[PDB]
């Protein structure tokens, strides 16, 4: 639609004109159930979010596969834009289409606000998808440490069993990352857990890594 | 329809002989919605065949003895699309939109000789512009005023 162009663009006297001119734009939305919201808040515009979300916009609108507009200003790295979805009463823990959380997205980009933001008004630390993984299989996938740091902030688990049978510190020990397995270890990780390919983290680790793996068990 | 619009045209010609640019003014919302509505596309080309003429007839008898040109050149320079802003369906016409930028160089055209040294300055300054803003035309008035100027 033309909104699609205005929101994205960022046309101020033109969203603002054509709103006041034709209330029901603002509720119109495309061919993929995506309504100005989704794209002001897939473009990280600020005031016409403000002006959308002042008006009073369900801020729980999903589109075809469900995607709420908190899962697009947790992944957007905006903070301003989980302020007010946040402070329209945006839900927490709204399922995706591949039923993940916005923990999850925000846990992606490495926006240390947005998790607070989101962990403080209730999310769930331990929030599984369809897979059985929660944000730390992710942000250990990539290499977010302080993002796994204010997850046990919160008060997080770290032996989530992935769809395949594999704690937080599988992965962490297949990303190579050696501060990130021994931080998740000496804050309660299990070695002992196996996986459906019957491994064990030391033996997933390469180099003799196993060895101080469960030295620092012991120790 | 044009049925709805064709009584206004010829009763709007008649009723409108010699009031002030205040009752063009009330007759904005009166065409506003006149523009917006008939989505037919063959039928509505007497409608703006006809609306066109009862408004640039007003435009003709209020620039008949006195002009000041100032409200006169805000009124179309201001107001360009405010009809075209709503409706989402653009019917492509290009039909009336021939019409009206030759009768607009026609209307300029009587009255490009020798009335006021003043508005004519701001009107081609603005038409000039709105062959930049154009983009799309038969590319014949948009020559015809840069020519008629630049031979001034």
């Amino acid at each position: 639609l033309m909104v699609c162009n205005l929101a994205y663009s960022g046309k101020l006297e033109e969203l603002k004109e054509s709103i006041l001119a034709d209330k029901s734009l603002a509720t119109r939305t495309d061919q993929d159930s995506r309504t100005a919201l989704h794209w002001a808040c897939s473009a990280g515009h600020t005031e016409i979010v403000e002006f959308l979300l002042q008006l009073g916009v369900p801020v729980n609108d999903k589109d075809d596969a469900g995607w709420s507009p908190l899962h697009i200003a947790a992944s957007a790295g905006r903070d301003e834009i989980v302020k007010a979805l946040l402070g329209k009463g945006a839900q927490v823990n709204a399922v995706n289409q591949n039923g993940c959380t916005p923990l999850h997205y925000a846990a992606s980009k490495n926006r240390h606000e947005i998790a607070v933001m989101l962990l403080e008004g209730g999310a769930n630390p331990d929030a599984k998808d369809h897979y059985e993984a929660t944000a730390m299989h992710r942000a250990a996938a990539k290499g977010n440490l302080k993002m796994i740091h204010i997850l046990l902030y919160y008060k997080a688990s770290t032996n989530i069993q992935d769809t395949e049978g594999n704690t937080p510190l599988h992965l962490a020990c297949d990303e190579e990352r050696v501060e990130e397995a021994k931080l998740l270890v000496s804050q309660g990780a299990s070695i002992y857990i196996e996986n459906k390919e019957e491994k064990t983290p030391l033996q997933v680790a390469k180099g003799g890594l196993g060895l101080i793996l469960k030295r620092m068990v012991e120790g | 329809m044009a049925d709805g619009g064709s009584e206004r045209a010829d009763g709007r010609i008649v009723k409108m002989e010699v009031d002030y640019s205040a009752t063009v003014d009330q007759r904005l919302p009166e065409c506003a919605k006149l523009a917006k509505e008939g989505r037919l596309q063959e039928v509505i080309e007497t409608l703006l065949s006809l609306e066109k003429q009862t408004r640039t007839a007003s435009d003709m008898v209020s620039t008949s003895r006195i002009l000041v040109a100032v409200v006169k050149m805000c009124y179309e320079a201001k107001e360009w699309d405010l009809l075209n802003e709503n409706i989402m369906l653009l019917s492509k016409r290009r039909s009336q939109l021939k019409q009206a930028v030759a009768k607009m160089v026609q209307q300029c055209c009587t009255y490009v000789e020798e009335i006021t040294d003043l508005p004519i300055k701001l009107r081609l300054i603005d038409t000039l512009r709105m062959v930049t803003e154009g983009k799309i035309y038969v590319e014949i008035e948009r020559a015809r005023l840069t020519k008629t100027l630049a031979t001034i």
